[PDB]
């Protein structure tokens, strides 16, 4: 398989390094995924009563 | 027998409003550059906070 662990970078380009620079160097290893987890968080509510 | 001549006159002023949009805002802004590089078609996000 030329990318182990499923993601868009192949084995090379990840031990290489010759990936986009933002992501962590736990990802440089063929088995770490690239891959982010995003999530959101409310932190407060409005509410416009229109009478 | 009784003839009555009636003669009126009526005056009103009403303000209604609206609860949920009671007003609209409009800021007049400025965009810098403090960089090395100049950037085409600038494209700002920006929050309006109040309190
Ligand atoms: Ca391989």
């Amino acid at each position: 398989e030329s990318n182990t662990a499923g993601d868009p970078y192949t084995d090379y380009q990840k031990a290489s390094g010759s990936i986009d620079k933002a992501i962590k160097l736990e990802a440089r290893d063929p088995l770490v995924a690239a891959y982010p987890v995003v999530g959101v968080g409310m932190e407060n509510l409005i509410i416009s009563t229109n009478e | 027998t009784a003839v009555q001549d009636s003669n009126g006159e009526s005056w009103n002023t009403g303000l209604s409003i609206n609860k949920g949009e009671s007003a609209y805002i409009n800021a007049n802004v400025r965009y810098y550059n403090t960089g090395t590089a100049p950037m085409y078609k600038v494209t700002p996000t920006t929050n309006l906070v109040l309190d």
